[PDB]
């Protein structure tokens, strides 16, 4: 769903026409879409650098990459990079849509089930998503970093 | 508010808290205004009770209907005496700051009582609401907020 | 507020090889609220009540217990 | 000389890192409160000589040994020196009011001030009696609303009672 | 350390007279621009690592000399390039200090007070830093009024260098 | 033996020692009336539930149905039998206190 | 409380709270300020009060020697907790302004308990008097004698 | 203090009684003075830890002595960090108005922690007393009373 | 938890002192507490009238109170009144605390499990909570009715 | 269960009488019971000193007791001391029984569930049990420290 | 061991077990050696107490530091008297075979006692450990195992 599609749905289930508050919501979305698109472009620029900096901030040189940790095996390191790239990409989609429903529908659906099945540590994942959020808020600026951090904190809060 | 604070610190093993001592200090500071409100309600006993009861009979004519409970001069005199009792308990609660005098004199077993008397509970409650409206019109404004909120406890606890 | 009770309750079930000497003969302090149903339990078990005494409370107290 | 702006610098310089946006928002009170600083000092220095001469009748009310013959504030030269030092605290107080931090008052008013009263013979603890007999007149002149639109300067006011309390405690 | 509030103090203290109305307006002026300079302060600390590594590379592009010849002065070794982010990392600190102080005070003592005597000794050529700051002058990305006042303290350090 | 039985009911109602977990002991009156034997053990166990520490431990972080199951696990020693047994306890936690 | 005592006295009379009861309530409010301050300064150093009291009265005597009631370590701890109680309940009775809660709380059965256990009465009276002196020296004059009224009430109830 | 009244009326099936609403309204009124007191204790923290370490190490030199726990620069830095923690919890209790969010973090298991760390608890109580004295010198009379409230709670808790 | 306790917790888990944003949050709470207390008083006045008006608006004269519906038996009607009184009372507690955590801790914990176990219709419950929200927003005013409707819509959204 | 009770059970489920291998097992247990009892006595001597030395070795002056760590709050420090005292006490019981079944029945049953529910760090707990094992193997000697370390490593291995 | 066996068979409905009668027979057989150990410890009362206390002050100088509890001749005499009391209880436990005389004379409430006295528990425990080491050096070897294991109970129960 969108913010546009959410506004249209909320006006639809009442049978209501588009009143002035919904037009205010759509015009606010059409105002913010500029920096939304620019932020999505520069996040699509260097996603690999963001994931590299995030694991170098949070996960590297810990016991997690040591033997016994969950990132010791090299296929598990590759799976870690894959999961962080997923979090960043779906946070980019939720930032450009302006509605976190795609995070609820595509990422946060059965994810705690999987992470408790595999024995994946949840708190280290939350700290890695936090480091992702700090790196991309530094990279994109504060004004779009707020909206990026909202959906990354949404993923972090639903994960916990 | 001293009895409730003491029994609450009695349930724990510890003394009275600094917060609770601030509560007692603020209650002492507002106590003189509460005595003024009790002075006004004591001296307006007659007309408040009569206006509230007649507002009740304007709203609810079922009690003074001949199938109702308050049919006749003696029954309606006991009706006004019940409203007098509840206004007296409201003045006690305004003075004490607790609602434990209101509760353990007139709230705690009133449903079973008025069930056995044949009297409807909701009409008692509407009469105490009429008392709340009348005493709200008599007093000063945020003073009436103070009086009407104890009245509000009595009204919500009767139903 | 607190009653000082003293009652005996015999055993009308099968006989027990442990005492229940605290349970047959006892003296305990019961609060005023629980005392009605606790008395009613001794009323049910067919036991005699020997001694009832108000420990804390005063009679005829309308407020503050 | 220091400030509330430059103590934040020197606190950050001894850490040696850029100032956070959490840090600057707390400093953004001061540019709003600079509307409130700038007239409370203007209120004091407008009535500066009224505070001094009224509090000259308060230490000399309670302790009449000072104009007693043989007293330490006794003679005309000595009594003119009392008034010479009765408002030498007020300029150093009102400097700290404008600066907002007491590092001006602590190296110019109180730095070694106690040492001279053990040297001259003038009673140190008696000056601490009359200095906080200024602040009830200083706060009482700075707090009352006349003309200026109603606003809450109570938070700022505590600061002013703190600077007299600091200067009186470090004398006696 | 200099501040338009503490200039109203020391000018009032050497005269030996009270704080008249002619020093309170000096602090009044700073308050008006206090809000304005802080918007330049937030503009620089958010771009800390962006401006430093941008300007450090901007020195090497115009000066390919300092990256090649061996010596303890230049930055052929990594320890030179490590001390490259020391200096320009320290340059942007005091510029952010001078904006929050409202004056040239901390920029006077911390940076330019003995700067003409170190560079004569350690062979640090002042044309290196003076064009490092010109990259910070162009690439801070600030707009409006705060873009002017952040531009003021930059070319105050330039005239101290040259 | 009385000191043992004092710690016993703490262990049955709380699956840990209670004394790490409370600022003051709060049980000086109850232990005094237990050692003198003026109250029985059943009145002591009933008095353990009136205390605000038991509410802070097993009532404020838990909803009503979990408080029904935990209360019958702590005092009765078992889970509730029927749905009507849950209904009457819900009426009692409804119109009255815990 | 004193408030609930005033309300109960007026309720047995069957009348309301007019000026005599109101003046009693104003008196109670005026002393309640210093009562709050004394409650804080008593809850500050209750342990030091009990320590100074036992060091002044009970230590280095025959009861703390072998062959006395306070010889054993559990008996010494029971002594500390009993004096801690007397201080805490005298604080509660000070804040209520009314000794009936204190009487109903401890003087109900402590006479028979100290009879059956063989605890000496007069040593407890001396210890309570030492608590009274320590709290009167610590708190002040009028709040000290307000504390001493209920402490002497305890000491008279045990005797 | 709102959580206190909410769980207090929540154990009962009744609503919040309007006397509790009065105490919440009064705390809401006093919150501005609470915030000013907390900010005044906030900005002057290192002075308070300095004067507390001053008065403590003047009072009890055994922590300075090598048999005591706070011997050496590292251990004395940990000691002043503990005093900093307790000042922080006192500011939390000053804002919250009731001692629950400070007892939950600093009181509820402190005796066994300090017992299995080797440190005596009476020296910590003397340190919080020194903090109370320094904050009493730092604040005005009505502010020092309301700060010495929660400082007094901590001093009573550590004993 | 409170709004005060949530602010203190968020400042505590960082080890942060009370900065100016937290003081802004606490001062906003101390500003809004006036109408919070007044709203809680007048909702505690006539809770039974609110529940009666809500069932007369939404649930009465439907098929739900007809035989076959879930409110046909009189013990089930009494259980319905009990559940609506619970929703109103805990919404009052969450309104006066200014934090919806007590709704998450005491009401919304295992409630969908219970309502799908018993066969309780969820949509009729949501419409009943909606009618509760409309009645109390009319009764208390718009300015406190917004904050009452926030927690009642929180219960409705967590129930669905 | 015991080692005696385990031998009796293993002989019982076959219907076998006590053959010579079971008598060898029981006589080995009756030989080792001397140092078993002496070790249990001196571990019961100074359990608090062992727990204090173990937290001073492993957990103290880390980030765990700093704010943000799991042992920052003082109730959490007391809970940490309680858990370590539990590990030492049940390891003493398993050492004197000579059979680790009581560790499986009373400690290791639902413990990973609890420690992943509360967010308790598992690796720091394993390190703390390791420091417990080193301290008590130093305190009791090598010959009984082997059997103490067997059950403490059993707790550590089941925890991981 | 007779009292404990009797109360353990009292909790059940049955008599004393053959195992327990073997325990009583073995206790009678070892009783004469236990009386010999009690003879040696009675006659070595002085030097054992003094050597253990001075070993304590060698290990822990905090108690005899001027901030400590055992500062002065009278306080250190009471320190040595406490060590004398504990050695007496150890001899009682060696004779009885139970630890119920040690427990109900000197263990059961000692933590609350030494908390209210201001005395550290761990230094008491270190002094009893010094008594264990001294009496271990005086006696025969496995006889010292017997004496030091009761000492070990006292040491582990004090902490
Ligand atoms: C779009 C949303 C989405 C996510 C997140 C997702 C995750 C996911 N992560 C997995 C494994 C994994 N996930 C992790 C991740 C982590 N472990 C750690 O220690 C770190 C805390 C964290 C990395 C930051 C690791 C290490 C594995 C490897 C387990 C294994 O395959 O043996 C698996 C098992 C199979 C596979 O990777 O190919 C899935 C399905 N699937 C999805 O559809
Ligand atoms: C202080 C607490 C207190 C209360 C409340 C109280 C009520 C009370 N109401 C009574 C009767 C009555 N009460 C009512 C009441 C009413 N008529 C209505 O319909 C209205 C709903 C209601 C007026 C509020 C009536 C009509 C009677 C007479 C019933 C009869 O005589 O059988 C009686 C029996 C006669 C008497 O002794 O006066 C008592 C004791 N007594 C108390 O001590
Ligand atoms: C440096 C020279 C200088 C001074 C002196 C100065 C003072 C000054 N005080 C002002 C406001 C004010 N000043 C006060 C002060 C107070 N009101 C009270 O009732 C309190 C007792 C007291 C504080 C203790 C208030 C309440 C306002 C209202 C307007 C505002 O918030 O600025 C304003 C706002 C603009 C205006 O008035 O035209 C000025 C100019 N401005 C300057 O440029
Ligand atoms: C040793 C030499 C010496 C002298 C002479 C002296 C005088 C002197 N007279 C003073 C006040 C005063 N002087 C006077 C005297 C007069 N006012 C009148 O109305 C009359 C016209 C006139 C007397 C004929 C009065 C009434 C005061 C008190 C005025 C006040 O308190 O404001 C004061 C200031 C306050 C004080 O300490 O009392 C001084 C210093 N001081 C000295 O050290
Ligand atoms: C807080 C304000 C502050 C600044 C900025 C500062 C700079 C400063 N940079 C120095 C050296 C240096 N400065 C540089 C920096 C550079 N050289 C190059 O090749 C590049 C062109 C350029 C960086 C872009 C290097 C490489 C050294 C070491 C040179 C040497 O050791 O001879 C030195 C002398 C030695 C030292 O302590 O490290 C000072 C004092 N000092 C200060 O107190
Ligand atoms: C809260 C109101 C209240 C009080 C006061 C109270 C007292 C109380 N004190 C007791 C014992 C005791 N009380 C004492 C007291 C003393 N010995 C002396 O020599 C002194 C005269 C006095 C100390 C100042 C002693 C020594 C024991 C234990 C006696 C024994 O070993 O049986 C007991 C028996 C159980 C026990 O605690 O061991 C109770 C119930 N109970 C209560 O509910
Ligand atoms: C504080 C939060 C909380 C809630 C809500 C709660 C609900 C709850 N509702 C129940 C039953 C029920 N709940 C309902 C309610 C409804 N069915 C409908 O048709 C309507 C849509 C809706 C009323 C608005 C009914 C009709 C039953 C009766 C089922 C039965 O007992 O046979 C039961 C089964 C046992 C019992 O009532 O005593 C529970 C536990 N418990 C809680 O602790
Ligand atoms: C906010 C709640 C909180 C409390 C209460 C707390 C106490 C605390 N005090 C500690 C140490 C310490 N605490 C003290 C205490 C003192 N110095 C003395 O002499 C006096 C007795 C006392 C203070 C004046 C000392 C000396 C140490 C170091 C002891 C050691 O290293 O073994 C430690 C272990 C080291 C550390 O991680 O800091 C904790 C966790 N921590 C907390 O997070
Ligand atoms: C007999 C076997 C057994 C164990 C182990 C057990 C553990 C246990 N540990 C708990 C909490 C805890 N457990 C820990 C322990 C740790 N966290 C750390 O950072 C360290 C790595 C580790 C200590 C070495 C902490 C800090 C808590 C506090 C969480 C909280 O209560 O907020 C809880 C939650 C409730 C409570 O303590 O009272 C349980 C049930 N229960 C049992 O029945
Ligand atoms: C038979 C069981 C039993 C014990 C244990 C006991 C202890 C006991 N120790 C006391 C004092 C004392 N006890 C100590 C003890 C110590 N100094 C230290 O630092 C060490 C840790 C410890 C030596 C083991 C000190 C210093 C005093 C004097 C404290 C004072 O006078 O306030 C007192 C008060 C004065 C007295 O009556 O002697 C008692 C009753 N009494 C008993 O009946």
């Amino acid at each position: 769903q969108d913010a546009i599609t959410a506004v249209i749905n909320s006006a639809d289930v009442q049978g209501k026409y588009l009143d002035t508050a919904a037009l205010e919501k759509l015009k606010a979305y059409f105002s913010t879409g500029e920096l939304r698109v620019r932020a999505a472009t520069t996040i699509s620029a260097n996603a690999a650098a963001i994931v590299k900096e995030a694991v170098a901030k949070s996960l590297l040189y810990s016991d997690i990459t040591r033997p016994g940790g969950n990132m010791y095996t090299t296929r598990r390191y590759a799976a870690c990079i894959r999961d962080l790239d997923y979090y960043l990409r779906y946070a980019t989609y939720a930032m450009l849509a302006g509605d976190p429903s795609i995070l609820d529908e595509r990422v946060l659906n059965g994810l705690k089930e999987t992470y408790n099945s595999l024995g994946v540590p949840v708190g280290a994942t939350v700290q890695a998503i936090q480091a992702i959020k700090e790196v991309t808020a530094s990279l994109v600026g504060a004004d779009a970093g707020k909206e990026m951090g909202i959906y990354l904190d949404y993923i972090s809060s639903g994960l916990s | 508010i001293v009895t409730k604070s003491i029994v609450n610190a009695d349930a724990e093993a510890r003394y009275l808290s600094p917060g609770e001592l601030d509560r007692i200090k603020s209650f002492v500071a507002g106590g003189q205004q509460r005595l003024r409100i009790a002075q006004a309600l004591t001296d307006n006993r007659e007309r408040l009770v009569k206006q509230a009861g007649d507002q009740l009979f304007q709203k609810r004519p079922d009690v003074v209907s001949p199938g109702g409970n308050a049919y006749g001069q003696e029954m309606t005199a006991t009706c006004l005496r019940d409203l007098d009792y509840y206004l007296r308990l409201v003045t006690y609660g305004i003075v004490a700051g607790d609602v434990t005098p209101i509760e353990e004199i007139g709230v705690i077993g009133v449903r079973e009582m008025y069930k056995s008397l044949g009297t409807p509970i909701e009409a008692v409650g509407e009469g105490v609401r009429a008392l709340k409206n009348a005493a709200s019109t008599l007093l000063s404004a945020e003073d009436a907020a103070e009086a009407g909120s104890y009245f509000d406890y009595v009204v919500g606890a009767l139903q | 507020r607190l009653f000082k009770i003293t009652a005996l309750v015999p055993s009308l079930s099968r006989t027990r090889t442990q005492r229940e000497l605290q349970n047959t003969y006892f003296t305990k302090l019961v609060p005023y609220e629980n005392w009605f149903r606790e008395q009613q339990r001794i009323q049910k078990a067919g036991g005699k009540i020997i001694k009832v005494e108000l420990a804390t409370g005063k009679q005829g107290t309308n407020a503050g217990l | 000389t220091l400030d509330v702006f430059t103590k934040v610098v020197s606190q950050a310089d001894s850490r040696g890192e850029f100032l956070s946006n959490e840090q600057l928002d707390a400093l953004a009170n001061v540019v709003k409160e600079g509307n409130k600083r700038l007239d409370v000092v203007n209120r004091i220095t407008s009535n500066a000589s009224a505070i001094v001469t009224n509090a000259a009748r308060a230490l000399f009310e309670e302790q009449p040994q000072l104009i007693a013959p043989g007293g330490n504030a006794y003679t005309n030269r000595r009594m003119a020196a009392c008034l010479r030092d009765m408002e030498i605290i007020l300029r150093y107080v009102t400097y700290a009011i404008l600066a907002g931090d007491a590092s001006v008052l602590d190296d110019r008013c109180l730095n070694g001030l106690r040492e001279t009263y053990q040297a001259l013979g003038t009673p140190g603890s008696s000056v601490a009696v009359g200095v906080q007999k200024m602040k009830d007149a200083a706060v009482g002149i700075a707090n009352d609303p006349n003309g200026i639109t109603k606003g809450d300067c109570s938070q700022l006011i505590s600061e002013v009672a703190s600077y007299f309390d600091r200067a009186a405690a470090a004398v006696g | 350390v200099k501040t338009p509030i503490t200039e109203a103090i020391a000018a009032a203290d050497t005269q030996g007279r009270f704080l008249g109305n002619t020093e309170l307006q000096s602090a009044r002026g700073r308050y008006e621009r206090a809000a304005a300079s802080l918007e330049a302060a937030r503009g620089l600390t958010s771009n800390a690592q962006r401006l430093i590594d941008g300007a450090t590379q901007a020195v090497y592009q115009k000066f390919p000399y300092t990256t090649q010849t061996p010596g303890p002065q230049f930055a052929a070794d990594s320890r030179g390039k490590s001390k490259c982010a020391r200096d320009v990392g320290h340059y942007l600190r005091i510029i952010t200090y001078s904006l929050v102080a409202g004056g040239t005070g901390p920029l006077d003592e911390y940076l330019i007070a003995g700067l003409a005597e170190i560079n004569s000794t350690f062979d640090l050529s002042p044309s290196w830093y003076v064009e490092a700051l010109k990259h910070i002058k162009a690439n801070h990305g600030l707009s409006g009024q705060a873009a002017n006042e952040a531009n003021t303290y930059i070319d105050y350090a330039i005239n101290a260098l040259s | 033996a009385i000191k043992t039985l004092i710690s016993a009911a703490y262990r049955q109602i709380f699956e840990r020692d209670i004394a790490p977990y409370i600022a003051q002991n709060e049980f000086s009156g109850w232990e005094s009336k237990l050692g003198n034997g003026e109250i029985t053990v059943k009145e002591f166990i009933e008095g353990l539930g009136y205390s605000n520490l038991y509410l802070k431990e097993f009532y404020t972080p838990y909803p009503n149905t979990k408080v029904i199951e935990l209360g019958t696990k702590h005092f009765l020693g078992r889970a509730p039998i029927d749905q009507a047994e849950i209904r009457k306890y819900n009426q009692i936690l409804a119109t009255q206190g815990i």
